[PDB]
């Protein structure tokens, strides 16, 4: 029996992305934020590929295809992020790009320390949970089909039907290899928490871009053209609570 | 929009 839909998530799964930073300057404020904000960009075009290429995901309407990713981008990138620095170099360092690792001296440099340093505890728990390369690929989908709009998107219905089969599909993986029951709702337990612990920290990151855009041309950081559309028209519908993530607890 | 276009 080949397993069909991980094998689906192993194929797209995004290569690469770097971004162009110069390394050989002196870090400085405006360099890295505006070298972070070209990886949004880029990794932004690789998103919308690898979720145009999810099992189901054109059966959403092209309109809510384009909103969830809007709304989910962050979590998204946040995650891999954590994965790449947990696989690359075992958390010691925030693995944005190849060409971008933040050491605690850049964290600081960033004005986004403590930001980073949840993201590096989400790397850390990569580790300490054991998560395996397949936990994280489902996980990582499922994060595109957790936060969606109060006034509902335009087929809510197929996007409902959409996430229930992402989460069974995470209880089909969690159960290889476990017998026992409560094995499998143990670590469905634990997945889920580690999933709700990826939104507060894109919340606090949505609110340090927003800001940041406001006041891009006071400290000369660069938005490139789709991060500077989506910043100003789809993130400020989460700050101000119309959109808002699903949470497995509390 | 250029995000949009990624559909067209
Ligand atoms: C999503 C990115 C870029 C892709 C990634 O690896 C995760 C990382 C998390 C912080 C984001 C950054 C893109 C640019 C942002 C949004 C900056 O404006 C402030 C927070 C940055």
């Amino acid at each position: 029996c080949q397993p069909i839909f991980l094998n689906v998530l192993e194929a797209i799964e995004p290569g690469v992305v770097c971004a162009g930073h110069d390394n050989n300057q002196p870090d400085s404020f405006a360099a890295l934020l505006s070298s972070l904000n070209e990886l949004g960009e880029r990794q932004l075009v690789h998103v919308v590929k690898w979720a145009k290429a999810l099992p189901g995901f054109r059966n959403l309407h092209v309109d809510d295809q384009m909103a969830v990713i809007q709304y989910s981008w962050m979590g998204l990138m946040v995650f891999a992020m954590g994965w790449r620095s947990f696989t690359n170099v075992n958390s010691r360092m925030l693995y944005f790009a190849p060409d971008l690792v933040f050491n605690e001296y850049r964290m600081h440099k960033s004005r986004m320390y403590s930001q980073c340093v949840r993201m590096r505890h989400l790397s850390q728990e990569f580790g300490w949970l054991q998560i395996t390369p397949q936990e994280f690929l489902c996980m990582k989908a499922l994060l595109l089909f957790s936060i969606i709009p109060v006034d509902g998107l335009k087929n809510q219905k197929f996007f409902d039907e959409l996430r229930m089969n992402y989460i069974k599909e995470l209880d089909r993986i969690i159960a290889c290899k476990r017998k026992n029951p409560t094995s499998c709702s143990r670590r469905f337990y634990q997945l889920t928490k580690l999933l709700d612990s990826v939104q507060p920290i894109a919340r606090e990151l949505h609110q340090f871009t927003f800001d940041l855009l406001i006041k891009s041309h006071m400290v000369s950081v660069d938005f490139p053209e789709m991060m500077a559309e989506i910043i100003s028209v789809q993130v400020p519908k989460i700050l101000s609570g119309k959109v808002k993530p699903i949470y497995f607890h509390t | 929009s250029k995000f949009a276009a990624l559909w067209d």
